[PDB]
RNA sequence: UGACUGCUCCCUAGCAUGCUACUACCG
RNA sequence: GCGGUAGUAGCAUGCUAGGGAGCAG
């Protein structure tokens, strides 16, 4: 019994056929029911014919017996149709305001999430629509993952390998670690305790995070949770203060981050600022500068992971005293230098996973592009702070959309705040290119970055250009090409100093074929930023919309301090990139 | 009555069908409880030593 | 294993109430009306304070139903009414009816026979068994 | 109490009362069944009969709804309501009724008393829940058949292997041999205990008790019956051929003793079921044991019509497989007992359709497909939902004894739902590895039914025989006795005393109860013969009737010889074919 | 995990009965 | 002008049934 979405009037009905079942208002509920197959509605009891053993379950299909609801095939002579009057029968039948055009709401509800139009809906919607949308995505995707087999390790041969089958009738989960399993073992009766695993090109290659050795009958599935509803908005209705009052102006400063202090000064004069954070532009350095500028701040460092907030904790105690940092790791092995399980902490780093709900000082959010509207409202649902900052950039990396089928969504509508730096403009920027030199940086500036990032350093001609083609042939959930893999060593051979690099590749099983040829380590394309060498070899091995789109392996090209490799078999952006070209042997 | 005493059967048939619905349930619950009682007996004797 | 104590009751009666001139039936099954039942149960009340308290209560017996041995109660030994034997007890039964399933799930025989011994030193009432582990 | 009807699969609560098995019937669908038969009594949670104290009426439409009761017109209260009306009989779920326009298929099965071959053309060429209803109706009416007969009282005892025996009153008498094995039980003063498994034959009553026992006075026998309860799974799943043999274990090494086998298994893991063309002694019992080594990782389901038939599957069981990985469930019957018994979770579980409990396994291998019908056909899959399926055997060896089929015997081809398939889809496998009979008989059985399909094994040593005779037969109770051919038997058997190292073959096995006293020669049952044989077998077909010299019955008797059988073919039925050594008849 | 009774109030349903009015047919 | 039956609604009493509760030994 709460307030309906489209009305905010206190109601008692919840659309039954609807996935997440939000509270709906009598007139507003009727509007939702008139345009869909969402034709079942639950009140304190479900609106279904309770004549013993019936079948009817549509709402208008029923009439109010006295203590019951019946179909016409059951209704007593004294009946009263539930759905009538343009207003469905429920509590608070008087306080109903509706919305004239709710096909916005019905469209979200009737949205099965297949096309990019679905996420144009998810963002270009209105608010409680926005939380309903993100939560519907999550719900239907954790229902997605379990339409698949039970990964039974049913023989064990060697280590790093398994003999593995699955359940019946179900297609199969993909190849790598965005879909990390977490199996659990049985005894005679019930289910207890294996761990975090994923299965890749073998023969089944499993990359278990923790130490364990598996036995017979050992099974795995992507164990799921219960996504419960959200509360706070994705972002508060923010505004810029008149003076930075209540915030502590410090006397002394470090000009290691002279690109930082003019950036913080109005941030205390304002609620939120999402920053233009190009890769390695001192963005992880950025939030640590304010840490010293305002050491009096309970400043909220959050990211998509303690693999991402990992980077926020990289220079944590290296810059701040020790006992003033803390991270809540729930009962996952990542950084553990801190004191753990202390929320009342001057500096609390964490992930959207499990920082408990409090009130703090200034929010600093890494990973804004890949995280969406769901966890966007999480930190503010977590926490009502002084002021807000999001570190990162939609110029990095979206999320993997398990159900988006037709035509990947813009970089620009990643989330409700991502449009803002493309409709309001960048609140901050950092062009301090500590990492890549004049090699790549402006060629990424003429890409999407406003001609905006300057040269760092000379151009030592170490990031490379290769004009190739290759031949690809498909398999389950990868794509394998050795005409370019053959080019890889062919590239890597004429100087053995080549091969001090990390292999970059989209279809990371193409490294499961390459690792046996070179011994070279693997680079995940999307989970890459934050990690890099000056030397990285990259076989894009595909030119499709999966592959050479604008801002995906964009994160892979900028991995080099000075010397990356790009066998651009694509004509997608090769027409731009300004690097050293040679003949192809 | 070609419309107002039969209508009175559309009462009696409804009632009788409801009653025999209820009795079918009552006879399924009985078989279930019988299985339960006898499996309790046969599982408690096997402890008998 | 002794539960009868019918000769002992008669010897007690003859030792202490020798000239009480009214028939004493140790087992009140043989009594003639309710007044004879009261009369003879009165004496049983006294004479049963002599005999061991583990010899009262249901008298069980190993019957065979569906070729499997049950332990079921085929009588009772009341402190007031003496020994009473069931009249319709049958040993090899093919299968149980609803009524017999009932009257066998209600008996404390199968329940007590298949539980842990119990010595409950909180009370003085004669504990019997512990149908659980805690 | 309440399930889904056969012809409709809607959830109903009405069971045809006059119908034998009483399947759930759907309101409209039940009415369709009731309009065309004398199946005119229908039971719901209570039976639809006039419960006015002491009435007689029991037809359904004959009744009207009287409030808390059902009455006839002679009893109906002024306020009534006819039960059977509206084209829809009154029961639960009166709305969800779909019917079938032509259910005279169903009525025909129900009104089928099982007399002609048309009855079993119905039983197979029917639809599905029809098929289980049909097989189950056969069984039901036949276990009701056997007990229309006397109580076999052994009322005097003279000697061993003999009894003085009478029966009950008014009843005809059961036949002569062991397809109808009795299982009598003895009394004391009150009730009925143990005796055992017995059958009575030509004496003077010759009893062949399986176990040891010695009988007394008043000792009685009947064919004790059971309660055939309904059957779930289909006779055979809607099968299909996989795209690769995935989930099955390709082994590296192989035995080429069965080089006629490995190419046969390879697609069987690429497919659900394969029933194989298994001619007699074509390594068929050898066949399933080859995959046993090829896929030693298989929980492979060896089933047959008996541990006299799965006996043959267990013949080379431990001789080829390690010991503790085999098991057979023998319920509380003396046959093979080399195994560990009472272990279902076993790597190799052999058993009969009698009592292997219900589990899920790997690949099914079913001996005895021709003689077993649609009933136990669905048993193994009702037993078990496996990886894949195989049926060993052949409709080219024998049917079942049809106790009620009376007109002409049914085709070899519609023995069962899968038996037509190797005659409408074709043989899924074949084995022509004739390790047994030589060029003598094998192709003369190939030009018989077998597609000109089985090659010669070996030379033709002229030891299987041809004799062109006639004989004279006279009849008795349930046998047929002829000595003009029995006289030919020794007359055949005399001119070389090396003749008589053979087993007598004969249809009317009492004709051996007359022959055994003349020769000392052992007996061969004609139909329960396959799997057992000598190189030397003497056969007096002693009849040319449809009982006798039909195509594929003693077909199993001719192929008994390694090299040397005897065939006094008094028939002109197939004598016009058989290519063997002919001599004059002395 | 909820015992056996007894009384009482409230709500609903059903049926008959009983009472009264409106309409209809026939005598 | 009356009677009767049939209908319908209103109203009452009672009985049964179903549910919620209170007190008592
Ligand atoms: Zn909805
Ligand atoms: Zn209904
Ligand atoms: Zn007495
Ligand atoms: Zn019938
Ligand atoms: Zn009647």
């Amino acid at each position: 019994v709460g307030a309906c979405v489209l009305c905010n009037s206190q109601t008692s009905l919840r659309c039954g056929a609807c996935i997440r079942r939000p509270f709906l208002c009598c007139k507003c509920c009727y509007d939702h029911v008139i345009s869909t197959s969402h034709k079942l509605v639950l009140s304190v009891n479900p609106y279904v014919c309770n004549a013993p053993g019936c079948d009817v379950t549509d709402v208008t299909q029923l009439y109010l017996g006295g203590m019951s609801y019946y179909c016409k095939s059951h209704k007593p002579p004294i009946s009263f149709p539930l759905c009538a009057n343009g207003q469905v029968f429920g509590l608070y039948k008087n306080t109903c305001v509706g919305s004239d055009n709710v096909t916005d709401f019905n469209a979200i509800a009737t949205c099965d999430w297949t096309n990019a139009g679905d996420y144009i809906l998810a963002n270009t919607c209105t608010e409680r629509l926005k939380l309903f949308a993100a939560e519907t995505l999550k719900a239907t995707e954790e229902t997605f993952k379990l339409s698949y087999g039970i990964a039974t390790v049913r023989e064990v041969l060697s280590d790093r390998e398994l003999h593995l089958s699955w359940e019946v009738g179900k297609p199969r989960p993909p190849l790598n670690r965005n879909y990390v399993f977490t199996g659990y073992r049985v005894t005679k009766n019930s289910k207890v305790q294996i761990g975090e695993y994923t299965f890749e090109k073998g023969a089944v290659v499993y990359r278990g995070t923790t130490t364990y050795k598996l036995n017979v009958g050992d099974y795995f599935v992507l164990t799921s949770h219960t996504v419960m509803p959200l509360s706070a908005p994705t972002l508060v209705p923010q505004e810029h203060y008149v003076r930075i009052t209540g915030l502590y102006p410090t006397l002394n400063i470090s000009d290691e981050f002279s690109s930082n202090v003019a950036n913080y000064q109005k941030v205390g004069m304002q609620k939120y600022s999402t920053l233009q954070g190009p890769p390695g532009t001192g963005k992880s350095h950025f939030a640590i500068g304010l840490a010293l500028y305002y050491p009096s701040a309970r400043i909220v460092y959050t990211a998509c992971s303690h693999a991402a907030v990992d980077a926020l904790c990289e220079k944590a105690l290296k810059y701040l005293p020790i006992d003033k940092c803390s991270r809540i790791i729930p009962a996952v092995e990542c950084f553990d230098k801190f004191k753990v399980n202390s929320t009342l902490e001057q500096y609390v780093f964490c992930t959207v996973n499990a920082l408990p709900e409090t009130t703090a000082d200034i929010v600093v959010f890494d990973e804004i592009s890949m995280a969406t509207n769901y966890d966007l409202s999480v930190v503010n649902a977590r926490l009502r702070a002084k002021h807000y900052v999001y570190i990162g950039d939609p110029a990095q990396l979206p999320a993997p959309r398990t159900l988006l089928t037709k035509g990947t969504l813009e970089p620009e509508y990643f989330n409700s705040v991502c449009r803002l730096m493309k409709t309001i403009g960048p609140d901050m920027f950092l062009g301090t290119c500590r990492r890549c030199p004049a090699e790549i940086v402006d060629t990424v500036s003429a890409l999407v970055y406003d001609n905006k990032l300057k040269a760092h350093k000379d151009k030592s001609a170490q990031c490379f250009k290769m004009f190739y083609k290759g031949v690809i042939t498909h398999d389950v959930s990868s794509a394998i090409n050795r005409p370019q893999i053959g080019v890889v060593r062919e590239f890597l051979t004429r100087n053995p100093a080549w091969r001090k690099a990390v292999f970059i590749s989209p279809y990371n099983s193409q490294n499961a074929v390459a690792s046996k040829i070179l011994g070279l380590p693997t680079q995940t394309v999307d989970s890459s930023q934050g990690s890099e060498y000056d030397y990285v070899i990259f076989t894009q091995t595909t030119e499709t919309a999966h592959s050479c789109n604008v801002n995906r392996f964009n994160v892979a090209i900028t991995r080099a301090k000075v010397g990356i490799l790009c066998i651009m078999s694509d004509r997608d952006l090769y027409d731009k990139l300004q690097f050293t070209s040679l003949e192809i042997p | 009555r070609d419309a107002a005493m039969q209508r009175k059967l559309e009462k009696m048939a409804d009632q009788a069908m409801t009653q025999m619905y209820k009795q079918a349930r009552s006879e399924d619950k009985r078989a279930k409880v019988t299985s339960a009682m006898q499996t309790m007996l046969f599982t408690m004797l096997r402890k008998l030593d | 294993l002794k539960y009868d104590f019918t000769e002992e009751r008669l010897k007690l009666f003859d030792r202490y109430f020798k000239y009480w001139d009214q028939t004493y039936h140790p087992n009140c099954v043989n009594c003639l009306d309710d007044r004879c039942i009261l009369h003879c149960a009165n004496f049983n009340v006294l004479f049963s304070t002599v005999f061991p308290p583990t010899s009262f209560g249901p008298l069980v017996r190993k019957i065979f139903v569906d070729g499997v041995p049950f332990v079921v109660s085929t009588g009772y030994h009341f402190r007031e009414l003496g020994v009473v034997h069931n009249q319709d007890v049958n040993l090899h039964s093919s299968r149980l009816s609803f009524k017999e399933l009932l009257v066998y799930a209600a008996d404390p025989a199968m329940h007590a026979a298949s539980g842990n011994l119990l010595l409950d030193k909180r009370t003085t009432c004669f504990s019997v068994a512990a149908l659980t582990n805690n």
